[PDB]
């Protein structure tokens, strides 16, 4: 599945790949999908220095 | 009048009460004797499971019904109580009449303390007593054959059931007496029926009225109504076992 | 099973047609659809046809004793039905909230208005008197069921006529139609129904509207008035919320309509009696249109009966006999027997014990 | 034991017994509300010909555009994060029917439910048999709602640690709108037990959890000195949501304190409920005032 | 406690209603009175692909994913 | 219905003494009986045990003698069940609890001695006074029994039955004719009216007064009824469970002191309403 | 040999253990039948003693049992059936099921039309699941080699036989037709 | 399946009750059981059990012919019977099988209204008879018959005198009379198959796969009362003589039944 | 028999144009989601109403446009002078209930709860006189202690025609004499009647003149149950605070 934000295709695959803000929007709310992941990989992890996305 | 019935003469009154012959003297008995029965298992072929009880001159029919489609993680015990027309002194009225939904609920509070419906979720049972003659204690009767058609027809019970009745005379010095008969309960003052399980030695149903009104004759009457369940015992005790021996020699 | 259900066409449809105030079958808002009546053979039967339903009424009297208290009057029941013929819908037992209105309906119009005279329906008092019973069917539904159901027991009741008694001392005696001629009625007014239903609103109305008109309208006002000038009853229903000077038009309405029924209705019955006198035929029989393919007329005929005793003789002279092994009964005890291939002992005993 | 039996006694109406005046603003259906050039109707209100129209009896509560009417007598209408308390009506094949006195029925996902092991084991379709087996009919859940539907329905969530199956204790139902909107509606009152303060109407008293889901069953006999406390409790919020008391945490305090000095079987008169009912007041208007 | 003996009554209801030449002759049943079909295998004997054993052996012998 | 938590909570409390209200295994929750409330009747009363509410109204109308006896009188009982009380109850749906009331009362009034027949008959086998006494069910909660049973001894206690002195003879005006005076009736001797005690047993021990929430927590019950002389007219066990004997006889001995105690008492209360009479006005539903 | 009556005591629960149709009070084994003393002594002593009928007219279902049944109706989605057999024996009366669009292969799968599956009037051999909802009470299951239908039937009424594993056809007119075919 | 396997027997002559498919089942009967009624009888034809019972009371005469008494019978068929009966109204089966016997009441004249009255236009004699099904099997407008005209022949009536001061009714209970019975209506019941096949006494299951039944009652004299055809496959001329031949037999059969128990008292 | 004599004055001694005296109540029930009690003159009512909830049995029988209003109607054995018991089939009540179905299916602002029932019990302790009038003003005010919201305060009110004059809130008395009744439910803002009755023959030209007479009757009626309202509706707002 494809959460980008202009493009979404199967939103109940087993596997989801998706830009950053979609993992926070689905994390304020429950949407009962934290029950059953079990592996959440990050690939660029050297935004924490982003001066506006970090 | 009904539209699902054939129609006769709009009133009738019977010839009782034009009966010109005075009512008699009933007599007098032993209060500690109690009337023969005979009891037969598994009479009609089409039921699931039934019972013919006879005993001095009450007659009466119980079958029972398998479970149905139809509290849950338990089963209903669905009830029906009804008397042949020609029973008694009078004609009665075939739609229904509050006498039968009493005793049909005075068997139903009474059957359901026997059966483990914990074992039949969402499943009902229905019975079915028929009284083809009153001559007697009849609640003594519908509950002893609707037991007996129930343990007949393979369904689970904790025990049976085993009813009695008395009856209080109306002299100077009133005494209970057991299983009395229309000549000694139309005349009596007071009746009272038990419902004992023999063996788990619990009193299952309890019913009485009358004029009876200290606290000392009620606890002869009811211990001589278990007294009377703990007696009826062995007769229906060789009746399932014949009834057992029979319907596996069937085979 | 249910009505087919009303799409959203044919509202707009009916809707863009009543705001440009036409209609579909062509006539103008004030018209009533033309009537056609017909009478049957035995007195107090007919059937009516507004448009295109039917209603059949029939009235039939009974002798029997006056309850307790109005001793010297008779009682006249009424039962309205609907058959389920009349449309798909109507069901025995699942229709119970129409039938309660229409039956009232009827029964607070006709016999509130005091237009039947049962004063005079009396042979003693305390003692045997007549019960009218009146009886209307529902035989095709499109619309407007009250107005042809009054129009039918009107026509029904004012068509009846009785048996006839001789009274004289304490004694009794019943006629029949070759000993004593049957007698009519008495009638003071003729209380006839109309009913109007308001659309958007109250913003229009229509007069004598069909079942699709029914299906898109918000409710109905109902206005029976007898012959003169003398409203009888009303009754709004549906969803409608009225104004005043509307009530006012509503009850001209129904006076100049209600004059024209009633014109229609004598002119029928007085034909009709011109009919039945001059010595001509009459009846459900000579009323088929022969203009018309579904209708076909056949004199009598013998078939030929010429046949059957030869037929019949040959044929319970040529099939076998009863046979002759007779069957015994036996005996067991006074009360008891059996036959048939019996039972191998006398009696069961001790099988089990 | 004398099984008294009294007279009734006519109502005091007015309220004589303070004496207040109101400052506010009431109507009545039919009402005609302020009808400037432009305003926006509220819940309780409606719109006629160039006319703001009340339909329902109350008081006018305006922010800055808003005209509305609110009524003393309603049913609970839900709102995002809103603590709730409920009862399973029916099981169904993917989800429960829980009651919490509203319009309609709420509706309790499996997808969100903290099944028992409250950890990452599995989710499949063998767990859908055996959800009808421990969330059986009429237990009690306290869950939290999740999202409002496009009927009115709720669909309420239950994925956190202190919500789930509930155990013993007693519960008293009220209207819902004597409960007071907080940020804390938990509450761990220093007297002997516990309540949650539902705002659905739902009040639960329970004892305190000892130290420290439904997993524990917990089926064993309840020490004397508990049962004592939440009767005193019970009694006093019925005595309190009566006459006309907003209820929280102060409230049912102070009169638990208040109620120390004559018998918990005792209080159930018209008088003894009035003079603790007026004590409370009082303390409060000599502690907030 | 002592039972008793049937009657008639009873005795009646309580029945159990369970070649010898020829009777009731008009009644019998004599006197009141191609297919080549190539039929196929007759049963299949299934020794064949049954795909949900093939996807389901196929699946978790094959493990690879790629 | 309550949880299996609830229910294990509330009979281990009752096994304590101790009930969610705070009261004990054996006190009883006042009531608020009253009586002239309806005003076409001859007879009423209103009783409040709680949520409960009823409302029981008494006329006496002219009839004929039953065949069996001809100087007596009868009894008709019509319990009705009010839809208002519970939605559930809406139409059909009251009718077997309404008949199951009204055949109770049957049984607990059918005697010679209820409180009397030779008063109600005028002239044998021509005349005889009826009673109509008719309940109306307004709310439901709980030991229902009990607070019908005593508005049936208000209601009774509160009859008219106005005199008629008309003489029989048929060269005098046989036709019945009043006294004329609209204020002149006669009292009605119920002082032995009997009353229904219940008693639910919850584990091993039995509670008067149960409520629903303390009735579905119960397996079986007995009804006794008894006048305040002490003694047992009916005797009808209902439940769903099994009794056993010894506890029969142990829950008679309560039975008959709670009847005691609530014939005195209602007594009591009955004479100190009496007492003061057209004073003190009269007010219900308003 | 001798029958019982659903009470009695029997053996104290030393010595033996319940079985099938029995409870046990007070240190003691009561029967709950009126059928035949059966003690299966199996092995390692200690028989679990029951009792059992052995004639059975009806029985109730369970959560796990092999019944066969009987097609009443077919839908899109989901197909009615009617339970005629349970395992074996005959029965008295009829209940109801529903055939979920699931349970039809071993692998709950997509695609799976059903109208070519449990075409009305066949007999099926199927597996029970649960003890369902109001709506579907019985909730069977077909998801096996050995469960599917078994006995079909003609167009015009002729007895059928197996073809193959997902296609049928006719032996009189030589016509295809689609259905499960289970092992026999 | 279901027609094949009974064909099997239909070909081999024997069907699986072990009958020659034209000989009925076994019949035996007992009267005089109940004692609270006036008359009744129990009717055993091998399952198939309908028993009987006769009430006497008083009515007023009709308005239109004030000399006679009314008899009203009705059939019930009680849920425990069978299995498919369901309780509350009477259903069809059972009001058919009443108008039935009301009709053959009144067909046959076994009796004549003008012999209940006992003073003509006040009161008359009316007879309550009420048929109970203990066992549903099949041919039940036989066994209900058969019981009906049985119990007929036991009911007794006292001798009632009314006086003429009092002008009231005095039941002489010692000397009790009897009922004159003129005929004696015996019916037969035949079951049809697909298009040709005919068999006597019928069986429920056979009535389930049947196609067609028929039911013919005949009196003493060779006369034909009522001929009962619900419907069905169709039938020829020489297949009802055929059955009529057959009912010649069954009808002496059954009149040396009622002619051998009364006897024997 | 007299029922207007010549002074003007009727039976019970007030004139044409005068209503009886009501007595009201608000909040008489606890379990219950609504109540009210109300005595017009000499007729004493009662209503019950419970609010929007799940509808019973779940037959698939909802709109999905509105809610379900469901109406009974019983009476007490003892509302009048003979006992004459009724069983719950009579056509009386299903027709009076059927009409206050009616009038409440048009006064109450029902979309406003979509697939929900609203069940409205009337309860009559003792009748004489008009009971539809006292029915529709007790389950008004029972909808308003519920909450329920509503367009306007429905009221209504009868009349009749004697001897060339137009009466108003008729009696049994005189209701039993063979008059023109007739009654309204109007709501007072607007004017507009929501359901319109008469019974008995009456000309054309009073007409106008009754039902003005019993449309200001109604309007009177108003005033007085308005009153009863706001003082209730007061007693609350200085209970909270």
């Amino acid at each position: 599945g494809l959460l980008t934000g202009d493009v979404q295709l199967h939103p109940e695959a087993s596997c989801l790949i998706m830009t950053t803000e979609i993992l926070r929007s689905m994390l304020y709310s429950g949407s009962d999908v934290i029950r059953d992941l079990e592996w959440v990989i990050f690939d660029e992890v050297h935004y924490i220095n982003d001066v506006e996305r970090g | 009048g009904d539209h699902r019935r054939i129609r006769g003469p709009e009133e009738s009154q019977p010839p009782q009460l034009y009966a010109a012959d005075e009512e008699e003297a009933p007599g007098t008995r032993d209060p500690t004797r109690l009337r023969p029965v005979y009891a037969r298992a598994g009479l009609l072929s089409q039921a699931k499971g039934s019972a013919y009880l006879e005993a001095g001159g009450t007659k009466v029919l119980c079958a029972v019904s398998g479970p149905r489609q139809a509290a849950a993680l338990r089963g209903r015990l669905l009830c029906d109580f009804r008397r042949a027309p020609f029973a008694g002194r009078r004609r009665r009225a075939p739609p229904g009449g509050c006498e039968e939904r009493e005793l049909a609920l005075a068997l139903q509070e009474a059957l359901e303390p026997a059966v483990r419906l914990g074992r039949y979720p969402r499943a009902q049972l229905e019975v079915s007593a028929l009284l083809l003659e009153d001559g007697g204690s009849a609640l003594a009767a519908a509950l002893t054959a609707a037991a007996l058609a129930l343990a007949d027809a393979g369904v689970e019970m904790y025990d049976l059931v085993v009813g009695c009745g008395l009856s209080l005379a109306p002299g100077p010095a009133p005494t209970w007496l057991l299983d009395p008969t229309r000549l000694e309960e139309e005349r009596a003052a007071a009746g009272l029926t038990v419902a004992l399980m023999p063996v788990l030695n619990q009193v299952a149903g309890l019913l009485g009225s009358g004029e009876g009104g200290l606290t000392e004759s009620w606890a002869e009457a009811v211990r001589l109504g278990l007294e009377g369940c703990q007696r009826l015992y062995p007769v229906l005790q060789q009746s399932l076992v014949r009834a057992a021996r029979r319907r596996g020699a069937a085979a | 099973m249910k009505e087919t259900p009303l799409s959203n066409c044919e509202r707009r449809f009916l809707l863009r047609a009543i705001e440009e105030k036409k209609r579909l079958d062509g006539r103008q808002t004030y018209d009533y659809r033309n009537i056609r009546i017909s009478f049957g053979t035995d007195y107090g039967c007919c059937i009516v046809e507004l448009g295109k339903t039917r209603v059949l009424g029939q009235v039939s009297c009974e002798l029997v004793s006056p309850k307790l208290n109005r001793a010297t009057e008779g009682i006249l029941f009424f039962n309205l039905e609907l058959s389920q013929m009349a449309a798909p819908a109507f069901e025995p037992g699942r229709q119970s909230d129409l039938l309660v209105k229409l039956n009232r309906l009827m029964e607070r119009c006709l016999r509130n208005s005091k237009c039947i005279d049962t004063e005079s329906l009396c042979v003693v008092a305390g003692e045997k008197v007549w019960q009218i019973r009146v009886d209307l069917h529902l035989l095709n539904h499109d619309g407007n069921i009250i107005d042809a159901a009054s129009i039918a027991a009107i026509v029904a009741l004012c068509h009846f006529r009785r048996p006839d008694v001789s009274v004289q001392g304490d004694e009794v005696t019943l006629y029949t139609p070759e000993e004593r001629d049957p007698v009519p009625l008495s009638i003071h007014h003729m209380p006839i129904c109309v009913s109007f239903a308001f659309f958007q609103q109250g913003t229009y109305l229509l007069v004598d509207p069909n079942e699709r008109e029914e299906r898109v309208m918000d409710g109905l006002l109902v206005i029976a008035m007898n012959k003169h000038r003398e409203i009888c009853t009303i009754q709004s229903s549906g969803g409608i919320m009225l104004l005043k000077d509307q009530v006012l038009r509503c009850s001209k309405i129904a006076g100049v309509k209600v004059a024209e029924i009633t014109e229609l209705i004598l002119k029928a019955l007085e034909n009709d009696q011109k009919v039945r006198k001059e010595g001509g035929k009459f009846g459900f029989a000579e009323s088929i249109a022969n203009q018309r393919i579904t209708a076909f007329k056949m004199e009598k005929a013998p078939i030929d009966t010429s046949d059957v005793e030869e037929k019949a003789e040959e044929i319970i002279a040529e099939a076998e006999p009863p046979s002759e092994v007779v069957s015994t009964p036996v005996l067991w005890t006074p009360g008891t027997a059996q036959i048939g291939e019996g039972v191998e002992n006398s009696w069961g005993d001790l099988e089990d014990s | 034991m004398a099984m008294e039996m009294r007279l009734p006694v006519a109502r005091k109406p007015l309220s004589e017994r303070l004496g207040r005046d109101t400052k506010k603003h009431l109507v009545v259906p039919g009402d005609t509300i302020t009808t400037d050039t432009g305003f926006m109707r509220g819940h309780g209100t409606y719109m006629g010909e160039e006319k703001l129209i009340a339909s329902v009896a109350g008081s006018v509560e305006r922010v800055n555009k808003l005209i509305c009417v609110k009524a003393l007598k309603t049913r609970y209408i839900g709102e995002v994060g809103d603590i709730v308390v409920g009862r399973i009506t029916e099981v169904q094949q993917k989800r429960w029917k829980v009651e919490t006195n509203s319009r309609l029925d709420s509706v309790l996902l499996l997808s969100s439910m903290n099944l028992p092991g409250g950890e990452l084991r599995r989710r499949s379709a063998e767990d859908e048999l055996a959800m009808r087996g421990f969330l059986q009919e009429g237990d009690l859940i306290s869950a939290e709602v999740q999202a409002v539907f496009s009927d009115g329905a709720v669909s309420l969530h239950t994925r956190s640690l202190k919500y789930g199956k509930l155990g013993q204790g007693v519960l008293v139902q009220v209207s819902p709108s004597l409960v007071k909107r907080q940020k804390t509606h938990f509450h761990d009152l220093p007297c002997g037990a516990s309540v949650i303060l539902g705002n659905n109407g739902f009040i639960w008293i329970y004892p305190t959890p000892e130290h420290k889901g439904g997993f524990i069953a917990n089926l064993e006999p309840v020490s004397l000195a508990d049962r004592e406390v939440i009767s005193r409790l019970r009694n006093c919020i019925i005595s309190l949501v009566t006459q006309r008391m907003m209820l929280y945490d102060t409230s049912i305090l102070y009169c638990y304190e208040a109620s120390l000095p004559h018998q918990i079987k005792d209080i159930l008169k018209p008088e003894i409920m009035e003079e603790i009912v007026m004590e409370t007041r009082q303390r409060l208007l000599e502690q907030e005032g | 406690a002592l039972a008793a003996r049937p009657s008639a009554f009873a005795s009646t209801l309580c029945l159990r209603y369970p070649r010898t030449l020829d009777l009731y002759k008009t009644f019998l049943y004599s006197r009141q009175v191609e297919i080549s079909p190539l039929v196929a295998i007759t049963p299949f004997d299934f020794k064949s692909a049954s795909p949900d054993d093939i996807v389901k052996a196929n699946q978790k012998k094959a493990f690879t994913r790629e | 219905t309550l949880s299996e938590a609830e229910k294990v909570y509330i009979v281990h409390g009752v096994q304590e003494d101790l009930r969610v209200d705070g009261r004990g295994c054996e006190d009883y929750r006042c009531v608020e009986v009253e009586t002239d409330v309806v005003s076409n009747t001859s007879g009423s009363a209103r009783v409040k045990l709680g949520h409960t509410d009823i409302l029981v109204g008494v006329k006496a109308e002219m009839g004929t003698p039953k065949l069996e006896k001809p100087n007596e009188g009868y009894l008709e009982f019509f319990v009705d069940c009010s839809a208002s009380a519970t939605p559930e109850f809406e139409g059909r749906g009251g009718d077997d609890l309404g008949t199951e009331i009204a055949n109770t009362l049957y049984r607990i009034f059918n005697n010679k001695s209820s409180v009397d027949l030779k008063t109600l008959c005028i002239s044998p086998r021509e005349h005889c006074w009826v009673l109509y006494v008719d309940v109306l069910l307004l709310e439901c909660g709980g030991n229902l029994f009990d607070a019908i049973s005593i508005a049936v001894k208000a209601a009774l206690f509160n009859t008219r039955i106005p005199r008629v002195r008309v003489l029989e003879d048929e060269e005098g005006s046989k036709d019945i004719e009043l006294s004329d005076d609209p204020y002149d009736c006669i009292r009605l001797s119920v002082e032995n009216v009997p009353c229904i005690v219940t008693l639910c047993k919850i584990g091993y021990r039995h509670v008067v007064d149960a409520t629903l929430q303390e009735e579905a927590c119960s397996l079986a019950s007995l009804l006794v009824s008894v006048t305040s002389k002490g003694v047992v007219t009916c005797m009808r066990k209902v439940g769903k469970g099994s009794l056993d004997p010894e506890s029969i006889f142990e829950m008679m001995e309560t039975g008959k002191r709670v009847g005691k105690v609530l014939h005195a008492s209602l007594q009591s209360v009955v004479h100190k309403e009496e007492s003061l009479g057209p004073k003190r006005q009269k007010v219900g539903f308003l | 040999v001798r029958y019982c009556i659903p009470g009695e005591r029997l053996c104290n629960l030393e010595e033996g253990s319940p079985g099938s149709g029995t409870y046990t009070r007070h240190g003691y084994i009561f029967s709950s039948l009126a059928g035949c003393l059966m003690k299966s002594s199996e092995n390692g002593a200690l028989p679990v003693v029951s009792v059992v009928r052995e004639t059975e007219s009806q029985l109730l279902p369970d959560v796990g049992a092999i019944v066969t049944c009987k097609v009443s109706s077919i839908n899109s989605r989901f197909a009615k059936v009617h339970i005629l057999y349970v395992g074996s024996m005959p029965l008295k009366n009829s209940f109801r099921g529903t055939i979920r669009k699931e349970d039809v292969r071993a692998t709950e799968k997509d695609k799976v039309e059903i109208y070519k599956s449990f075409r009305p009037g066949d007999i099926v051999l199927a597996k029970v699941i649960s003890l369902g909802d109001a709506q579907s009470n019985y909730l069977l299951t077909t998801a096996e080699n050995e469960l599917g239908v078994v006995v079909a039937h003609s167009e015009s009424g002729i007895q059928m036989v197996p073809i193959s594993w997902c296609e049928m056809q006719c032996p009189k007119t030589h016509t295809k037709e689609f259905r499960k075919v289970a092992r026999v | 399946e279901p027609l094949e396997y009974y064909r099997r027997f239909l070909k081999e002559n024997c069907r699986p009750d072990g009958r020659e498919l034209g000989e009925f089942r076994t019949t035996t009967v007992n009267i005089g059981s109940i004692s609270t009624a006036d008359g009744s009888a129990l009717v055993k034809l091998g399952n198939t059990t309908v028993i009987c019972g006769v009430k006497a009371e008083f009515a007023a005469p009709s308005t239109d012919a004030p000399d006679k008494g009314y008899v009203v019978p009705n059939v019930d068929l009680p849920p425990l019977c069978s299995s498919r009966f369901r309780s509350g109204p009477p259903g069809e089966e059972a009001q058919v099988a009443s108008q039935f016997i009301a009709d053959v009441i009144e067909n046959s004249q076994i009796i004549q209204k003008e012999d209940l009255c006992i003073s003509p236009g006040k009161l008359v004699w009316v007879l309550y008879c009420d048929l109970i099904c203990l066992d549903y099997d099949g041919n039940i407008l036989d066994a209900c018959t058969f019981a009906l005209l049985a119990a007929l022949k036991n009911v007794q009536l006292p001798e009632v005198t009314i006086n003429e001061e009092t002008a009231l009714a005095e039941v002489n209970l010692k000397k009790k009379s009897y009922l004159n019975i003129r005929t004696h209506p015996v019916a037969t019941s035949f079951a049809v198959f697909d298009d040709t096949l005919l068999i006597v006494d019928p069986t429920g299951e056979e009535e389930h796969l049947a196609t067609g039944t028929l039911t013919i009652v005949m009196d003493e004299e060779g006369k034909l009362c009522c001929l009962h055809k619900p419907g069905g496959s169709g039938l020829t001329g020489a297949k009802l003589q055929d059955c009529m031949s057959r009912a010649v037999t069954r009808h002496k059969e059954v009149k040396k039944l009622m002619d051998e128990v009364i006897k024997s008292m | 028999l007299e029922l207007l004599s010549d002074q003007g004055y009727r039976v019970d001694g007030r004139r044409a144009g005068e209503l009886r005296k009501i007595q009201a109540r608000m909040g008489v029930f606890a379990q219950a989601d609504g109540s009210a009690y109300i005595e017009q003159g000499n007729t004493k009512a009662l209503a019950v109403v419970y609010g929007p909830h799940e509808i019973r049995g779940s037959r698939a029988r909802a709109l999905p446009d509105r809610a379900l209003v469901n109406c009974q109607y019983s009476s007490a054995t003892f509302s009048t002078g003979e006992r004459k018991r009724r069983p719950h089939g009579d056509r009386k009540s299903c027709e009076m209930g059927l009409q206050l179905r009616q009038t409440f299916e048009a006064a109450i602002l029902t979309q406003l709860h979509p697939r929900s029932q609203i069940d409205i019990y009337v309860q009559v302790l003792q009748a004489d006189g008009g009971t539809y009038a006292a029915c529709v003003n007790a389950a008004t005010l029972a909808v308003l202690d519920a909450g329920i919201p509503m367009r306007d305060f429905v009221c209504a009110c009868s009349a009749g025609f004697v001897d060339g004059t137009a009466l108003a809130d008729l009696s049994h008395v005189e209701e039993a004499a063979g008059g023109p009744q007739l009654a309204l439910a109007l709501l007072p803002a607007s004017g507009q009647i929501a359901l319109l009755e008469m019974d008995a023959r009456l000309h054309e030209d009073h007409l106008e003149r009754v039902l003005e007479a019993a449309a200001q009757a109604a309007r009177d009626v108003h005033t007085l149950l308005d009153r009863v309202v706001r003082q209730h509706v007061r007693e609350a707002s200085i209970l909270l605070g």
